[PDB]
This record gives structure tokens, sequence and C-alpha cells, in this order.
């Protein structure tokens, strides 16, 4: 009989997981700070890695990787991409990125450098900024720093995608989420379903002072949109009827249009990060759930905007993702008395 | 040539004394009875050896240390066992009864009692000395013995040599071996009042050297004499240096000048390969490459933490046996590329290293098999702090119900030293969070 | 990566590898603190006696 | 180093004759007190509780007390009658009558300066003594009486040493008069205040194992004795026998009692055993140990909280077994161990078994549940006391009522005390 400890309260991911756990009958919860446990749902931040590994007779076991935090903030994924020689400054789908710092190292006099030939070029240079509510999208420069240095912490602004895929009928954008488990043997579980968050607002590519119709988010859709849930149930295209539309409108298969990119990305980052933040010899273990957010081209080209280091998953799919998690991530490693993963290796 | 006098403090310090003092005199040829054949200037000289062994006319090599404790039990055992003529009687002091646990009742109330007679001894030693350059202390964290008087000793050392080094040897503690549940109090107070009368402190968490012991020497229930062993092996090569001829670390200012650049992060790690056992039939013996890279593996360490997540300040690599600079640089060369090593930006990323062509000599009957070559690593990582969280953690618990301080006050102690020294726990952690994130 | 201050001699030898350059109380006062815990030991012993008294 | 031993009254003279039975067994020493063992653990700390005499002779460090003689003259026709130096016989001719009063206040005070004189001799041949373990019952007239007063006595001239006695519980299951919850409640009120360590043998639950489980249906005080001798043996072992930790009584009052008031301790052994042939396991010892039916103080441990625990495994055995075992009880019942004391259950191991077993586990709890024995005493007292009843017994000794209500409040602080820590 198992033991675990709850301490992130607010992740809907975990408390279904906890419930799950005490529903085997195998599984006892303890009080959050008994340090007698088997398992822990850390808490999001300053969890005490320091502390887990030295209870004798107890194999622990957490679900956060000490380090990830390199690929879940935004500044640290730019600073990731460009300085490993994994992914290197020269990644075919991370979109050009600068590391700024409000006027209270940085990148805006180099950032000058390539902005200016965008320009000078003719091409577009659409760029927006954001960084870890607060987000511009621009034409030209001094409108982004001016707006960064009102704020008081440091900002990623990187190259706006100008000609996105856009679903028909709305000629609408969206990003897909996919939700991707890390083992503490490091095997990489991307989950089956994925999710494209869309927009219910027509791509207005005029003035980029609305963000109703460039910006994804399932929380400004419901309350700033005009018909929020027109098309699909609350913003939200599962997979099935997203392959049905690329084969009935582009003659292609989600799998070979843009999957094959994506089980890629996935696999370069994890992989990159490997040598920082495996547990395969340390004293204590470490699963982790993350959310990788990509952005189609019209062209068919996957990009790759943030990794979410304590994502939340869609109503439809928590049940099937929370069961994968005890079931690949958790009794691996604590046994009890066809899977929903495809494993990422190459 | 500088002497360097050893004091050894409660039974943790003992015991690993005599371990320490074991192996030394198997590797310099010193019989048990005190005789070097090897040494021709009979009855003196200024050897490299001569750092730690003084001669006498007939011919005797007799260590420059003290044994400390407060209740004869153990010290008797050094009284009649193999190394009973090795030392002097007056180098051997114990008391009457211990200090119960009790920090308080070793750093005041039996401490206060002894203090006067332990500096007389050490003085004898001292006298004997044509250019002191200090002392090796070691004692556990957790003993009442092993952390007040200590500590009280650590003081006066500070007042009666102020410009002499002073090293410290630490057994910190851990539950698989552990004696008493207020381990963490005496941890704490002795940690504070000690600082800043150490210039380079070496931390050795029980829990490490057991899991060693059990996983590397398949020793199911360690005792302390596997443990003892194991880390007189360590504290031997880390030692060597002063011992033999070299250019790396040959006296105890080196110590502090190459490991510990700010002076209150003194802690340096030390991480240990090969451990081999006595009983494996066939060993494959590991190259330079493969032990330089076990230097980084956190289960080789004498602290379980994961230097990955933190900042190195100094790093030096000290081998012994079969190694040549151009295979450390090759070993050193891939390991930078497959691991995570980052230095502060105010330091240079580099290694000092030390080889010593003779191999690790090892105790006959013991648990450690003869190898051909073998490197302690020590690293100032602020990963060590991991450490000082745990422990600080386990006395805010106590603590936080007063449970057990009655024991304490009823010493003499205040309270008040109880949240002083956990106060500057917590700038200890600050700086180390500060150098290193 | 460049390797400096090479010594060397029959037991061994040493040197540096760089890799990148760089990006007290008085006895007074000791002998008066165990002496003030002597003083609050011995009055908690003079209280603890003088209840035995009553 | 050295220990002082004081048996008092009916029931501390009858017990601690059968400890120094036992334990004279298990060190080697015959009844005659020359050495007759063959291993040589037995004689390594064998100092803490015999002098050495003439003619390599053993002799206990070990003082007799009485008000009537039947009991200690009984104990010198019983089995090592003779292995006491008879200057340390001390007894009056007047009894106690079960009455506290007597046995503190006027028949003891009587008494008590000769005691402590035997006391001082003992003492004064001790190169470093750590201090005194009396058995006494609470419920008598002697032993609670007398007992309490030298103790406290004995504390005035060494308030340095350690205080531990073994006081036995009084039971309406095994009772000899009434007045047994008014002379139990004034001796708690001493114990609280003047010993270290208090083992808490309660004749309850005693009773309740003679019957329940070692199936006899007519404990006789024999039979309640050789648990108590049993106990006795297993917790002090680390004191008596060398082992990796080297342990005293002051270390066990260092590690045991967080809070000085709370030094009352619930002891436990297995495998239980009357006056077998089947090996314990180390699993089963483990689980035997901790179970509430081989506790000493019939308390419910689940209903309250373990402070600290110190645990004894006597035997020939695998200390691997021993520590995955420790570890098991504890991260699979957790709840059951206040989480601010980290690490607080230690073990210790001894190779050599008690006679007539080849394993055997003791337990020493200080537990919260132990608020439940001081509960059931103070709910017989108040059920006398509310109507005065059998008071004139103690004020005709001088007692007023005054004294019982101070002893009946200290006793009712200390169940609130026990409370508090129940649920932090
Ligand atoms: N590694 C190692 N640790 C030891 C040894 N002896 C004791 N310890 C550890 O030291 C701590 C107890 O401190 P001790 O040195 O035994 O106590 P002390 O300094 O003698 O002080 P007292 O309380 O007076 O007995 C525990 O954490 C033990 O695990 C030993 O021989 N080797
Ligand atoms: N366990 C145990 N309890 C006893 C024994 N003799 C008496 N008692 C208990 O002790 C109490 C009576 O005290 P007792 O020792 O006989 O009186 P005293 O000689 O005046 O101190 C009652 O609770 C008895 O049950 C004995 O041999 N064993
Ligand atoms: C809760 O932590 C502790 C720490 C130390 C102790 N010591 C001091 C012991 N003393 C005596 Cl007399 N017998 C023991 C028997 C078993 C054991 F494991 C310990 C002890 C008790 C409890
Ligand atoms: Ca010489
Ligand atoms: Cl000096
Ligand atoms: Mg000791
Ligand atoms: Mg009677």
């Amino acid at each position: 009989m198992y033991t675990f400890v709850v301490r992130d309260e607010n992740s809907s991911v975990y408390a279904e997981v906890s419930r799950l756990l005490l529903a085997t009958g195998q599984w006892k919860r303890l009080r959050k700070d008994n340090p007698r446990f088997n398992l822990m749902l850390g808490e999001r931040n300053r969890l005490p890695f320091g502390r887990l590994g030295h209870e004798p007779g107890l194999v622990q076991l957490v679900n956060y990787y000490r380090g990830a935090d390199k690929l879940c903030r935004k500044a640290s994924l730019v600073k990731l991409i460009k300085t490993s020689p994994e992914l290197s400054e020269s990644c075919t789908w991370f979109p050009e990125s600068y590391v700024i710092y409000p006027t209270n190292t940085d990148e805006r006099e180099v950032f000058l450098a390539a902005y200016n030939r965008r320009r000078e070029g003719r091409e577009g240079n659409v760029w927006i900024a954001k960084s870890s509510e607060g987000i511009l999208i621009s034409s030209e420069a001094s409108e982004l720093l001016d707006f960064i240095d009102e704020q008081g912490q440091v900002h990623v602004i990187q190259k706006y995608l100008e000609k996105p895929l856009l679903l028909e009928p709305g000629h609408r954008k969206f990003d897909i989420r996919s939700w991707v488990l890390v083992d503490h043997l490091y095997n990489i579980y991307l989950y089956r379903e994925g999710v494209l968050r869309t927009s219910s607002e027509p791509y207005n590519s005029a003035n980029f002072q609305d963000k109703t119709c460039h910006l994804t988010n399932h929380c400004i859709q419901k309350e700033y949109s005009k018909n929020y849930g027109r098309y699909e149930e609350g913003n939200e295209m599962f997979f099935e009827e997203f392959n049905q539309y690329l084969m009935d409108a582009l003659n292609t298969t989600l799998e070979n249009s843009i999957l094959l990119q994506i089980k890629h990305i996935i696999r370069s980052c994890l992989m990159c990060i490997e040598p920082a933040i495996s547990t395969k010899h340390l004293h204590y273990q470490s699963f982790q759930l993350f959310g990788f957010d990509f952005m189609v081209d019209e062209e068919l080209k996957v990009w790759l905007i943030e990794v979410n280091g304590a994502p939340a998953c869609a109503q439809k799919l928590y049940a099937e993702l929370c069961q994968g998690i005890v079931d690949v991530a958790i009794s691996s490693v604590f046994p009890l008395a066809t899977s929903i993963f495809i494993k990422l290796h190459h | 040539m500088r002497e360097c006098i050893s004091i050894h403090v409660g039974q943790a310090g003992v015991q690993i004394g005599n371990a320490c003092w074991e192996l030394y005199c198997l590797e310099h040829g010193i019989q048990p009875d005190g005789q070097m054949p090897s040494d021709k200037t009979i009855g003196g000289g200024d050897d490299s050896f001569n750092t730690f062994f003084s001669e006498t006319g007939a011919g005797k090599h007799v260590p420059r240390a003290v044994f400390v404790d407060l209740e004869p039990t153990v010290i008797d055992e050094v009284r009649t066992g193999t190394y009973r003529q090795l030392f002097h009687p007056e180098q051997l002091i114990t008391g009457k009864e211990d200090a119960a646990n009790n920090y308080a009742r070793g750093h005041y109330t039996i401490g206060k009692e002894i203090i006067d007679l332990v500096l007389d001894r050490i003085r004898k030693l001292a006298d004997q000395c044509t250019g002191l350059q200090g002392f090796l202390v070691f004692h556990s964290f957790g003993g009442g013995t092993g952390s007040g008087f200590t500590s009280l000793l650590m003081e006066r050392l500070s007042v009666d040599y102020g410009k002499k080094s002073k090293l410290e040897f630490s057994i910190y503690p851990a539950p698989q071996v552990s004696t008493a549940v207020v381990e963490p109090y005496n941890s704490i107070l002795t940690t504070h009042t000690t600082l800043e009368h150490s210039d380079c402190a070496f931390m050795v968490d029980n829990e490490a050297i057991y899991d060693i012991c059990r996983r590397n020497l398949d020793i199911e229930r360690p005792t302390y004499t596997n443990l003892n062993r194991l880390i007189s092996q360590i504290v031997s090569s880390i030692t060597a240096s002063l011992r033999f001829d070299g250019a790396l670390n040959v006296d105890l200012t080196e110590f502090q000048t190459n490991l510990v650049p700010y002076p209150r992060i003194h802690f340096p790690l030390a991480t240990y390969a090969p451990v081999i056992s006595a009983e494996k039939a066939y060993h494959e013996q590991l190259s330079v490459a493969e032990i330089t890279n076990a230097c980084f593996e956190p289960a080789n360490q004498m602290v379980k933490c994961d230097p990955r997540h933190g900042k190195y300040m100094a790093c030096c690599l000290l081998y012994r046996g079969d190694v040549v600079p151009k295979d450390v640089n090759a070993a050193i060369a891939t390991i930078k590329t497959k691991r995570s090593i980052q230095f502060v930006d105010w330091c240079p990323t580099g290694f000092k290293v030390g080889i010593n062509y003779q191999p690790p000599t090892v105790v006959p009957g013991g648990d450690l098999a003869k190898v051909q070559r073998a490197v302690c690593m020590l690293s100032n990582t602020t990963a060590i702090a991991e450490a000082w969280a745990r422990l600080d953690h386990k006395f805010d618990l106590m603590y936080a119900k007063r449970a057990f301080v009655h024991w304490y006050v009823g010493e003499g102690m205040e309270e008040g030293e109880f949240s002083e020294a956990r106060e500057d726990m917590a700038a200890l952690e600050k700086d180390y969070e500060e150098v290193g994130v | 990566m460049e390797v400096i201050e090479l010594n060397k001699c029959t037991s061994g030898q040493s040197f540096e590898v760089i890799l990148k350059p760089p990006s007290d109380p008085s006895l007074e006062e000791i002998q008066k603190k165990l002496e003030a815990a002597e003083e609050r030991r011995k009055y908690q012993e003079a209280e603890l006696l003088k209840h035995l008294a009553e | 180093r050295e220990i002082v031993h004081i048996q008092a009254g009916q029931c501390g003279n009858q017990i601690g004759a059968k400890f120094w039975e036992v334990i004279s067994d298990e060190h080697g020493i015959d009844p005659t007190g020359s050495y007759h063992g063959d291993s040589d653990l037995q004689l390594e700390r064998i100092n803490v509780y015999y002098n050495e005499a003439t003619g390599n002779k053993y002799v206990p460090r070990a003082i007799l007390v009485d008000l009537e003689p039947g009991t200690m003259d009984s104990v010198r026709s019983g089995p090592f009658g003779q292995i006491f130096r008879p200057d340390n016989f001390v007894f009056g001719q007047s009894g106690a009558g079960n009455n506290w009063a007597k046995g503190h206040y006027t028949e003891g005070a009587e008494l008590v300066d000769s005691v402590l004189d035997v006391v001082r001799k003992e003492s004064e041949s001790c190169d470093c003594l750590q201090g005194f373990q009396l058995t006494h019952s609470l419920g008598g007239g002697t032993g609670s009486g007398m007992g309490t007063l030298l103790i406290s006595k004995i504390r005035e001239e060494y308030p340095d040493r350690i205080m531990n006695t073994f006081s036995v519980m009084p039971s309406p299951k095994v009772s000899d008069t009434v007045v047994e919850p008014y002379n139990a409640t004034l001796s708690v009120h001493q114990l609280v205040e003047n010993t270290d360590e208090t083992y808490c043998i309660d004749n309850e639950a005693l009773y309740d194992i003679c019957f329940r489980t070692l199936k006899l249906t007519t404990p006789t005080y024999g039979d309640l004795n050789h648990l108590v001798s049993a106990t006795m043996s297993g917790v002090t072992t680390c004191l008596r026998f060398p082992g990796q930790l080297n342990a005293d009584l002051r270390k066990l009052a260092v590690n045991m009692v967080p809070f000085p008031r709370l030094h009352f301790f619930m002891p436990g052994f297995a495998p239980l055993t009357s006056r077998q042939y089947r090996a314990l396991t180390v699993p089963e010892l483990t689980q035997q140990m901790f179970d509430s039916k081989n506790m000493m103080a019939a308390c419910d441990p689940r209903h309250g909280r373990y402070l600290t625990v110190a645990a004894i495994f006597r035997g020939r055995m695998s200390m691997k077994e021993v520590d995955e075992q420790m570890l098991n009880v504890q991260n699979k019942n957790s709840s059951y161990f206040v989480e601010w004391i980290p690490n607080n259950v230690k073990t210790a191991v001894c190779d050599i078994p008690p006679r007539g077993l080849k394993m055997s586990a003791t337990f020493i709890g200080n537990s919260t549940a132990i608020q439940e024995l001081f509960k059931r005493i103070s709910e017989q007292f108040t059920a006398m006391f509310r109507r005065k009843a059998f008071l004139h017994w103690y004020t005709g000794e001088g007692m007023d009522e005054m004294e019982f209500t101070e002893a009946e409040s200290n006793m009712n602080d200390l169940v609130s005390e026990y409370q508090q820590y129940q649920d932090a």
C-alpha cells in the first residue's frame, strides 16, 4: 500500500489523479507535510527537490523534473534554443526570437539589426511580444519596446507568423496543444489526443490591436469574442474532425502534414535537455506532463511557440489522460495488484 | 616542512581517526610500534610525512594527534588496540561522563571543565613544531561532544593560534545509523558557532557512505567499521598532498586558496571512485575516463545532492595510481561536452589536478579491493546547500514546538541561541542561493 | 583548453587545466559566556532546592 | 555509568526480586553471586548493576525498603535472597496500611533517613553514578507514599542524577483496597515532578494479558510479575549490555522526553510468554511489539500519537530485516507518529536473548494515549472524593483535603498536556 501527498490543490489534472489513485484501494493520501510519502504531486513554485529521496525504505517519485523550467518559460526557451548545438540559431521550427529586458543579457540591439533588414527588404515585419494579459503585436519596433518598458519583467519578442493556416468555413486561426508525458525512465509519451484551440473571429490581417482573431486563448475567446462556440463546442476542434478536414479540404492526413513535425520537435527539445534533468541515477525519480503549443503555417509547416510545464487538459480528455498518467508514470514505479500514448524514439 | 596536528573529538571523531591513522601507517610503511625502516634520518627530519608524525630518538614515529572524548570507553579501545604503542598516553584524553547527546552539555557544562586540559595537551604538541600550519579537526555533527565540545575548542583555537588554519572533517547526521533524535539541533548549533572558526570543512553524510557500502561493497547492513574504512580512504586521499612530495595543496592555506573563494561557503563536496568490493571475483579495472566520469555521479558523492542544479566555484582532482595528465585532459574534454558543469561567472572554468603515482593502499582484510587508479574530486558546488536545507527543515519542525529544548536550557544555554543559530543558517542558505542561481 | 603550471616529481605530477576565463571573540568574552551559563545553571539548581525545602 | 536500585513496599520488592533473578541469570551470576556464565558480553558492563566484592563476587547495587518485614523476609528466604548485601535491607515494623500518608508523612518519615544512609554508602562507592531506578506500586502505602518521599529526598541530595521508576498502577480488576485511586493520584503528582522517566506498568494491562491471551483463568501476582520481569529485562538491556549504542539513563531521558512532564512510558513485549516451541519471525516480532495487546499500560495507541519510540530486539537475527520491518511499521502507519519530531523511532539490537526465547522484542513508547491511564485513575479518584469518602484514614495522619485537590488538579493538567500534542 502506497502513500502520496498533494501540494498543488489548484491543479485540475492532478486532482483527477488523486481521485483515481484513492479509488484503487492501494493508495492512501497523507497530509501535505508528512515526508513518508512514496509520491509527491508538488507545488508549482519552489518545489523542494533537495528534500526528496532521503527517506530510507521509501522509493520516492515526483511529478516534476527539476530543471525543466528552462524549456517552460519563454525567455529561457529562447536562450536554450539559440545556445544549444542540438537546436542551434539555425533551428527551422522555432521562430526568430529575442530576449529584451525592461528599461528599469539583453538582445534589443541585436533585434534592431534584423528588424530593419525586414523593413528594408519590404518583408512582412509584424512582430509579437510577450513574457511569462499584456500582449502587443505591432509592425514597428518603437511600439514594442515602449510597451515592454511600461511593464517590469523580461520579455521575448519574436517574428509573428504572418501567413497561418486558416480553417474554412470561418477563415480563422488556431493553435495545436499536444500533451506529452515524460516518465522516470525518460520515455517520451505523446498523447494520441491533441486539441485545436481555434478563434471564433475571421483572421483580420489589418489592425493588430484587436487580439480576437490573432490570439487563440480559451479565456479571451469565451469573454471578449462574438460567437464563441458557433463552429465547435467550447472553441475546441479535436483531432478526428481536423484530420477529416485536412483530407476533405487539403488532400492530406494530420499525421503526414503536421504530426511528423510535432513528434520531431517534441523529441528534439526533450532529448536536448535530457542530460540536465534526467533522474536515471538519482536518489529520487521524476516524471512530468508538458503541454507543447504549435502553430501551423499556410504551407503546412509546424512551429513551436510555448512549452507549458503545468498544463490543464480538455474536459473531454481528462479521464483518459489522467488514467494514462497513472498507468505509465505512477504504477510503472509502484505496481498495483492498446495504449493511449505514442512513444517517441529514433 | 610545516607540521599538522589532528584533533579527534567524540566517538565519531575518535573512531574515524583510528581508521585514518591505520591507513596512514600502512601507506608510509610505519609499523604498529611506530618504526619506519625507510626513514634513514633517525630521530628527526623535515620530510613530507613528518608533517603528521614526529620522531623519537629511538626511531619511533608518533602521530601529531590528540584524541578527546568526554567518556572513556571509545578512547580506551585505542589505548588497548593494535596501535596502542603508536600514541603517547598524554594524547588520549577522556572524561567521566559524556554529553548525553546534548550540545549545551558538551559546550557549556562538561566542556568548561576540560577545555583547559585539552588546550594544554595541544600546546605540548605545538611546542614540538618548528612551523605549525594548523589543525585538522574530526567530529560528528550529531553527538553531544562531537558538536558542543568541538565548537568550544574551535573558538579557543582561534584565540590561542589566530594565524593558523583549521580544517574540519564533519560527519553529517543520517537516520539509518544515527543515535539520537536531537541531532538536527546539535548540527545547527555547532555549525553556527564554528562557522567563523573554520577555513575549510569536508562534510560526509552518513547516508551516502551507508548507501555506497550497500551498493558497491555488497554490505547488507554496514557498521561503523565499514563506513570508517571507506571514509578514511577519502580522508587519506584529501590529505595525501600534505604527506607526500607534490605541488598541489601542499599546505593548509592552499586548501582555502584553491577551494574556498568566499570564506563562508567553505564546504567542498567530495566525490570518490572507484569503490570495489574485495569479494568481486572478476573485476575489470576502470580507466581514467571511467573513474573521472564517476566523479560526476551523485551516487559517489560524500553528500547526496545534484551538482547539475548548482554552480561551481572550484574543482580539484586528486588521483592515486596509474594516471598521466594527457589521459586526464582527454577524460575532462569529453566529460565537459556530455555533462552540466556551470561555474560562477566570476570564476575560471577549470580543474586543478593532483596525481600521486602510488595507487590507494587498502586495509588488509578490509572490504575494498585494490585498484590500479582512483580519484577523489573536491568541488565547491552550491548544490551542497541541499544538505543544509534538509537539516534546517528537520530543525524547524522540532523547534516550532520547542520540543526537547528544555534539556538544553537546563544546561545553561538560553533559548535565544537556538533562533540565533537558525538565523545564521538562513543567511548561509541565502548566500548559497544567491551565488548559484 | 590550455594546460598550465605543470610541476612534476618522482612521486607524481600536478597541473591546472583552464577551459574558459572568468565571465572572532577574545578569551575574555568566551569565559564570560561559559560563566554566564554556569550562573543560570546554579540559579535553577537553587530554585529547585528552595522548592524542595518548602 | 553505575545505577543504584531501590525497591520499596510489597509490590516493589516482589517485582524487584524477580528483576534481579532474571537479569542475574542473563549475566551468568548465581544465587551466591559467583559468575558462572561462558561468554564475556555478560561482564563488559556488569558493574552498571553489580558491585564487585571479595573473591570475584558480584553483589547487586540494590536497597530493599519496607515498613513491615513480611515481604523482605520472603525475599531473603526466596531464590536469590542471599545475593543482596544484608546491610541493604532497611525495614520498619508497623507497616503502612495501604495508606499514602503513613508512607509519606508519618511512618515513612521515621524510616527514610536510614534508607538515605544506605543510598549514600552505595553511591560514594561509585565511579560515575548515573542515577537511580525505583520499583514500587502506586496503590499501596509504602511503595507509593514512602517511595515518592524517597524520590524527593534523593533528588534533594543528588539533583543532577537521573531518577527512573517502574511504577505499577492500580486496577479494580486486581485490587487490594478501595483507596488505591487516592494513593495513586497523590503519587502521580510526585512522579510528574521528580522523575525523569517512568515506566507505567498497568496492573489492568497485566491482568488482561494473563487472561485474554495467555489463557490463564485465575491470574496470580506471580503471573503478573513474570510479565513485569520480562519487560524490565527488556527495557534495560541497552543499559547493561555492550552494543553499538552505548546507552544510559540520561540519554534515554534526552531522546524520549520532548517536554519534562510528559515522561510516562508505555512498555511492551513480544512474544507474550506464560510461566513456546515455534520460532517467531522478525516480521511477527515487529507486528506483535506494536500490537495494543502486547503493551503493559492499558491504553489504545490508536487513540493517541507516538512522540518517541525506542525498540530493542534480542536474539540472533537479521539487522537488515529488523530495519526493513521497523521502517515498514512507521511508513504504513505514519499517521500515529508525530511529524514534528523527525525520525522519532530508534532501534537497538542485542545478540543475547532472554532465558527461554531464541528471539524477542521490547517496546518503549512515549504515547499521548497514556492519558487514558491517568483519566482512568482520575475518574475513580473523583467518584470517592466528591463524597469525601475514606478521607479520614488520611486526615488522621495530618493531611488536608486541599492536598488531594492539588494532586487531582495536577493530574488533570497532565491529561490536558497530553491532549495538547495529540492534536498538534
Ligand atoms: N560515520 C560514522 N559516524 C559515527 C560514528 N560514530 C558515531 N557516528 C555518528 O555520530 C553521531 C553521534 O555522534 P557521536 O560522535 O557518536 O556522539 P559524541 O560526540 O561521542 O557525543 P556524546 O553525545 O557525548 O556521546 C550519529 O549520527 C552517528 O551516526 C562512526 O564511527 N562513523
Ligand atoms: N503487579 C503487581 N502488583 C502488585 C503486587 N503486589 C501488590 N500489587 C499491587 O500494589 C498495590 C498495593 O500496594 P502494596 O505494594 O502491596 O503496598 P505497600 O507494600 O504498602 O507499598 C495494589 O494495587 C496491588 O495490586 C505484585 O506482586 N505485582
Ligand atoms: C527516539 O530516539 C531515541 C534515541 C536514543 C535512545 N536511547 C538513548 C536508548 N536508551 C536506552 Cl536505555 N535504551 C534504548 C533501546 C533502544 C533504542 F533504540 C534506544 C535506546 C532512545 C530513543
Ligand atoms: Ca626521519
Ligand atoms: Cl597564531
Ligand atoms: Mg560518546
Ligand atoms: Mg499489599
